[PDB]
């Protein structure tokens, strides 16, 4: 019943909204703004290099995501970074997240 | 003695994209034999201005022109001269009509907390800010369908206060505060020619807007970096 | 699938979803009833030697998952002791079809173009093209194909065309009459089935496009017939072709300024017999043209 | 891939840290793994790996290991560390995890995160 302003599945983020139709009263009902957001505290800044340290601040300007650095892997869409093997040395490609990174 | 041309309008253009230009003749002699004949910059003929008028009110033979063109053939000051000539005018009178920018800003304020306790009248609001050129035209659509135009009320674009030479307009509009219930959030269309599309809608409801009951829900865990 | 037994052929059919309260809600019947909400979007086969039929449903909505049942009943309706079959339905609401324009407005006289979806995997099928109709237990015969099968009725004004190839074709229909209105279905021959559905509205006005009329013409000259088109349709490339079961092709060197593209024919047989259209080019997309029929006299 | 960190004890013998890449549960045999940080390979005499060898409860799995000695400064320097493997099962045949002092079992846990504009 909830309607969806946002849902930001690289940030999750995920700002719904329902009126609370009351009590059968006159119309003294008040909108609700449910949020919710899952921050991680495991990853990087560089999301996409694990290189980098890890993450303290945690900066949500909801009005910029009402609507591109942001810090969750989504599920769907998969990374990488390129990564030397040696075995002589090769520069070499990697598949930093499985079970999507699948060429099917 | 009153001959006005009317340039075209984008209210028009936003209709059928059909600029249309007339430079109509009123309270001249009362004589027929009246001949429209418009032109553009080389002074070639016009398209089909026809369908004769009566004579007016006041006893005068009415005529104007009825002047199709090009939206392109518009846009580098084309003086559109048209001649009339008439028993009385052996010395005809000509007309001419020609071409002579900032972003609008549309916004949808909801009605107030005290109208909706009186419980017949639910005001709504459409805006429009800080633009040039003037001449723009809205409207207001409820689920794909225009309303009706009497039930609005346009504003005429009055200049702002503190901007070099902006405009803005308003546009209010009525229902039911019981239809405030269903909301539907009353799109209005703005119709601007400054726009990438040339309408920039905005749209607000009662679940738009601001609530009074928030809760937020933080959730905190290693087992994240997903957002599933 | 509906598969009730050879015990109740002669009795009706039926078919409702459940609700809250115990109580179906009918969808179509045997007698004709029909939910508005489920109008025109909704088929019937005929039963078969055990009784056996099917039921097809397009464009299904987020409140139309649940449960069905189909059943057999004088009334053909709920009632206690009356053999039923059931079905759990799901919608995904995760899903891949693409959105596409469902209602499509014309005006009489006028054309439409239709850009009609498909699972890009099965491209080498045959695309058909059906119309639904009421008033009746429900039907919907075909009426154009993609080998260039066309309804009898219909020659001149209608032809479909895979220009965007990549699962999405193009069809184009013009001439607009405002007793065309109705829905559409669009079909193929893969396995997985899309039915995507579009409404045609008929409005109020005249075509864009300007055509003079069915004209009659003298064996053996040279003939022009011209076609004006509006400021909005003057950032296409324009065009003429010759209908028939293969559609357009056109005939390159008939311009102006923005306007009058203007078809010219040196000689003439009666072999140039037919409707020719006028019409516009999206980059990659089509748009609206317009037909007219020529005779030949002597 | 998990990939464990040193335990806090051995960070009191106050010289050698060892961390633990490991891999799981995976047919056929024959893995390959190496250790890889701050974009230069480390050359094999760092680190020692297993072969594989069935799990106890999956019947056909097998698993191996590798283990990496570094000093605990090192460690403590921060200094993440990524253990790769390749191996015929894996999308693009190539995944790895890494791990530095913050990442692997820290005792703190600081989040100092803003939310503007409800
Ligand atoms: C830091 O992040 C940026 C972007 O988030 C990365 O920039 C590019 O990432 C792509 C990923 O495939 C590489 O192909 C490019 O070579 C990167 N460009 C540059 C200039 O590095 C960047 O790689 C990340 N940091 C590191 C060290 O990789």
């Amino acid at each position: 019943e909830r309607i969806v302003l946002v849902d930001n599945k690289c940030k999750c983020a995920r700002i719904t909204s329902r009126i609370i139709r009351s009590s059968e009263d006159p119309n003294e009902d008040i909108v609700e703004r449910n949020i919710r957001i899952i921050v991680p505290l495991n990853n990087r800044e560089n999301i996409s290099d694990p290189t980098s340290p890890l993450r303290t601040r945690f900066v949500y300007h909801l009005s910029d995501l009402c609507k591109e650095t942001c810090y969750t892997y989504d599920r769907n869409k998969c990374y990488t970074a390129v990564v030397p093997l040696v075995y002589g040395t090769k520069m070499v490609e990697t598949a930093l997240t499985p079970d999507a990174c699948y060429p099917d | 003695i009153r001959v006005f041309a009317i340039p075209p309008s984008f209210a028009s253009i936003f209709l059928t994209k059909s600029t249309k230009l007339t430079c109509l003749v009123t309270d001249l002699t009362t004589y027929d034999s009246v001949t429209i004949s418009w032109t553009r910059q080389n002074g070639e003929a016009v398209k089909t201005h026809t369908n004769i008028s009566e004579s007016h009110p006041n006893a005068t033979f009415s005529a104007v022109g009825e002047a199709s063109i090009c939206e392109d053939d518009w846009n580098s000051g084309e003086r559109f001269t048209c001649t009339v000539t008439h028993t009385d005018l052996p010395s005809p009178l000509k007309q001419t009509i020609s071409r002579p920018l900032h972003r609008p800003d549309v916004y949808l304020l909801p009605p107030a907390r005290e109208q909706l306790n009186l419980r017949e009248s639910a005001t709504i609001t459409c805006l429009v800010t800080g633009f040039s050129p003037a001449d723009v035209f809205v409207q207001w659509m409820q689920r794909g369908q225009p309303l009706s135009p009497e039930k609005y009320v346009t504003s005429a674009p009055m200049p702002e206060p503190q901007a070099p030479g902006r405009y803005f307009a308003h546009s209010i509009l009525t229902v039911s505060e019981e239809e405030w219930n269903t909301g539907e959030t009353y799109t209005c269309v703005v119709a601007h020619e400054a726009l990438p599309n040339r309408v920039t809608e905005r749209t607000v409801d009662k679940s738009t807007g601001k609530p009074t009951l928030y809760n937020v829900s933080l959730v905190m865990s290693d087992t994240a970096g997903t957002c599933y | 699938h509906c598969a009730l037994g050879p015990e109740v052929a002669n009795v009706a059919k039926f078919l409702c979803r459940q609700s809250s309260g115990e109580n179906c809600d009918v969808v179509v019947n045997t007698l004709g009833k029909r939910a508005p909400a489920f109008e025109g979007r909704i088929l019937l086969n005929p039963q078969d030697k055990d009784g056996s039929f099917s039921v097809v449903i397009t464009g299904l909505r987020k409140e139309d998952a649940g449960r069905y049942l189909c059943g057999a009943h004088s009334d053909g309706q709920l009632q206690e002791g009356s053999p039923i079959q059931a079905w759990q339905l799901f919608v995904n609401e995760e899903s891949t079809i693409p959105r596409s324009p469902t209602v499509v407005k014309g005006v009489a006289g006028g054309s439409v173009a239709v850009l009609c979806p498909y699972n890009r995997k099965e491209s080498k099928s045959i695309k058909y093209w059906c119309l639904w109709e009421g008033a009746q237990n429900g039907r919907c015969p075909l009426l154009v194909d993609s080998e260039g099968w066309v309804k009898a009725q219909y020659e001149g004004r209608l032809s479909l065309l895979e220009e965007p190839g990549n699962g999405t074709f193009t069809v184009i229909l013009n001439q607009l009459t405002s007793r065309d209105a109705g829905f559409y279905w669009c079909l193929t021959n893969g396995d997985t089935l899309w039915r995507t559905t579009v409404e045609i509205k008929i409005i109020e006005g005249e075509p864009n496009l300007k055509v003079p009329g069915n004209v009659t013409a003298v064996l053996g000259e040279t003939l022009k017939v011209p076609c004006h088109f509006p400021c909005k349709f003057s950032s296409y490339e324009k065009y003429w072709c010759k209908w028939n079961n293969t559609g357009c092709q056109a005939l390159p060197s008939c311009d102006e300024n923005s306007r009058l593209v203007s078809l010219t024919l040196n000689l003439v047989t009666r072999a140039d017999e037919g409707w020719y259209w006028c019409g516009v080019k999206q980059g990659h997309f089509y748009g609206e043209t317009a037909a007219v029929y020529v005779a030949v006299e002597e």
